[PDB]
């Protein structure tokens, strides 16, 4: 049973390189997009700091992950971090992006996950997917209404050193009358709250989806790495074993054979 | 344009203007993500107090 | 191995498979038969020709799904028609 | 910091970041903006219009159809549009056209949806016109 | 024929079940429980169950184990395991499914390491 | 200088080809037919063409598969694979090349078996 382990592992081995080869195609895009997100969120960010955009106090609970199942600690810090937000706001809605965030949100609330769409993570993080998916918000429930939306995301240092960190959102409300609002001036016509509000969200979630997608590829760099590792120390220690005993085979059966004579 | 009386969102009316100015455009400026941009397979089944996801349409 | 070097072939039943629930538990891919359909009545060898492929593929399949993850359309049907099969 | 710092960073493609200019006038949703230097703390949701960008060189004029230029006090632009258009890329004539009036068959659909589309029956005259 | 096909079947899904567990070790083992099926997933997890449902109490075992002997009921051990398989008790804790009895034992355990371990 | 220059040539690429073919063996089912540049699905559909035009029926396994056998030569052969990768059939069929004769012989598979579409 040992030849069948050392090839199960070796099948192993290789569906493992595959994986890397999948990791590898998606990253290249997870990172294109999330080069040009960032500073598209730093932008707005510029004004959040030209303005201390504080946003104070129906609070929906959100989350990152992208269009995969788990790897690692992917899923499952953001898992700990979504049922450490039902824990504390149990009547905060959720919002159930791509697949993993979307089975670990239902998980918890029924009546929180105000939203269920699947398949975020196709590719890099588009502008019109997210700026729609945004603009749906944007329209589902009132969620402009929602006074606070903390955005549970992962937030990839260099490799992995991440959970999904919660931030603040700057709303229609907190935009206008931020105490440093009084810096950066608004317009009656305008009506710039509420536009703030919506492309502060679309840049966030935009900037976020972006990284996340990037660090679940990492995920897929990063632990199916260890994984990889994994499968080479068990390799060799079964290549060891069944070099050994076809050796020993052999030896035995020149004993015997002598022993015989 | 008319993305105060009726539309979704601002982020609604800035990408379908994003979507007409590529259209704007041939394929030596649109690059490959701009494909994404128009095919968008999002599919938004907003969920219910029941967990009621009706239909995962594109979004 | 003088047996099956004198044999017509095989019908490697391997425990695993018995243990897999499959009973009776001829593991396919293990199998053998020099002679084959040739000696077959073809009412059989119709449908035989394609029940091989398709648990040729199922045994292409079964590291794929052992990852237990998504792939392509291919391989997901493929797992389900060597299921199924 | 002297001169006028620009963050044109579109959800697509970043373009701009932070870079010296002598104008960055654009077609702000009340009206025309014609930030030149420095500018004063006020950001505006903007209309499809040109972006004029002057460095310290030539304007660069891309017809962008969206953004938000946010004026942080240290006379930066935050230009965080939703497309990007070069000088040259941004000017046709046929895809300027035709692409408008095909759209309008879409206006063709139910009320929210011409709703909808209504900012698309204007939006290519925007690109044909700031091509110059 | 034998001893009953409910028995049989149980049987055969028992150690299905186990053979699964044994045939994706490999896998479990080289990336983890995340990274296969929630069904593969499920299945890991109500097999590793049944695997420590497998042990009992022996009456002159109680030297090692130290519990009294428990002889668990044929018809009520097939009923136990078909249970088990279908759920009925597959939120029952894993160590209260070792040394015990039939499920009716499990179900005790289950509530007493609920006191105790809480 | 053993084979013929060009029988190298091909092979080299023909080798590769198919160990591109069994490098792109591996990503096709992963992600789908899609990853593969316009060189690399025109190898995808060079080669897995070709690999299955590797086949041939013998003129000796006549009482088995029924196909009558094919004895192409090393002139027509060898020339036949490089025009197999040369594209200039690109637009053969799936089966066109396969269990066929030489690179002349894959015409007729193709064009005899569309007279069942039309």
């Amino acid at each position: 049973e040992v030849e069948m382990r050392l090839k199960s592992i070796k099948n192993i081995e290789k569906i493992t390189k595959t994986m890397k080869i999948v990791a590898s195609t998606r990253l290249s895009k997870a990172e294109k997009a999330k080069i040009s997100a960032k500073k598209m969120d730093e932008a707005e960010q510029l004004f959040y700091k030209n303005a201390e955009t504080k946003n104070l106090d129906k609070e929906l609970i959100v989350a990152i992950t992208s269009d995969k199942g788990l790897c690692g600690s992917i899923h499952s810090q953001l898992a700990k971090a979504v049922r450490r937000h039902l824990n504390d706001q149990p009547n905060a809605d959720i919002v159930t992006i791509g697949d993993k965030i979307k089975m670990q949100l239902l998980r918890t609330h029924p009546n929180n996950i105000k939203l269920s769409i699947n398949g975020i993570g196709k590719d890099a993080p588009t502008f019109q997917e997210s700026a729609l998916i945004a603009d749906k918000l944007l329209s589902v429930m009132k969620a402009g209404t929602y006074p606070k939306i903390s955005i549970f995301y992962n937030d990839p240092v260099s490799s992995l050193s991440f959970e999904p960190s919660e931030k603040p959102i700057f709303n229609a409300k907190t935009i206008e009358q931020s105490p440093s609002f009084g810096k950066f001036e608004i317009d009656t016509d305008a009506n710039v709250p509420r536009d703030l509000f919506e492309y502060t969200l679309a840049n966030q979630m935009l900037t976020a989806m972006a990284q996340g997608y990037a660090a679940e590829i990492s995920a897929r760099r990063n632990a199916m790495d260890n994984a990889s590792k994994n499968a080479g120390d068990m390799i060799n220690r079964y290549s060891i074993l069944y070099n050994r005993t076809r050796q020993a085979v052999i030896t035995n059966e020149l004993v015997d054979i002598i022993t015989g004579a | 344009s008319a993305w105060r009386k009726a539309g979704i969102s601002y982020a609604a009316y800035l990408n379908v203007a994003a979507q007409a100015i590529r259209s704007s455009l041939k394929t030596e400026l649109q690059t490959a993500s701009v494909l994404n941009r128009s095919q968008t397979d999002a599919f938004y089944t907003q969920y219910k107090n029941g967990t009621a996801a009706s239909e995962p349409t594109p979004i | 191995t003088n047996v099956i070097s004198i044999t017509d072939g095989q019908i490697f039943l391997e425990a695993e498979l018995f243990y897999k629930g499959i009973r009776p538990a001829i593991n396919v891919g293990l199998s053998v038969s020099r002679v084959g359909s040739a000696a077959q009545v073809k009412a059989l060898k119709q449908v035989a020709g394609s029940l091989k492929l398709f648990l040729a593929q199922y045994r292409e399949v079964a590291a794929f799904a052992q990852f237990g993850s998504d792939l392509d359309a291919s391989t997901k049907q493929t797992l389900v028609r060597g299921e199924r099969l | 910091s002297s001169g006028l710092k620009l963050q044109f960073a579109l959800p697509h493609e970043t373009l701009y970041s932070g870079s010296e200019v002598t104008q960055v006038n654009l077609p702000a949703k009340s009206g025309r903006i014609g930030v030149l230097a420095n500018h004063v703390p006020t950001v505006e949701q903007l209309l499809p219009g040109v972006v004029e960008v002057m460095e310290g060189s030539n304007s660069k004029k891309f017809f962008i159809s969206g953004g938000f230029a946010t004026v942080q006090p240290d006379s930066q632009l935050c230009v965080t549009a939703i497309e990007a258009f070069p000088l040259e890329s941004f000017s046709q004539e046929n895809i300027k056209n035709l692409l408008a009036e095909a759209k309008k068959n879409v206006s063709s659909s139910d009320a929210r949806e011409a709703a909808e589309a209504a900012i698309q029956v204007e939006v290519l005259e925007n690109l044909q016109s700031v091509l110059k | 024929a034998v001893v009953g096909q409910e028995h049989y079947d149980v049987a055969s899904k028992v150690q299905e079940t186990l053979q699964t567990y044994k045939s994706l070790q490999d896998i479990i083992a080289i990336l983890g429980m995340d990274e296969l099926s929630e069904q593969d997933k499920l299945t890991v997890e109500r097999a590793r169950k049944i695997q420590r449902f497998l042990s009992q109490p022996f009456a002159v075992a109680e030297v090692f184990t130290g519990i009294p002997g428990k002889l668990v009921r044929l018809k009520d051990t097939v009923a136990s395991f078909k249970a088990v398989l279908e759920g009925k008790y597959d939120n029952i804790p894993e160590h209260a499914f070792y040394m015990v009895g039939g499920i009716e034992d499990v179900v005790a355990k289950a509530e007493k390491l609920a006191a105790e371990a809480n």
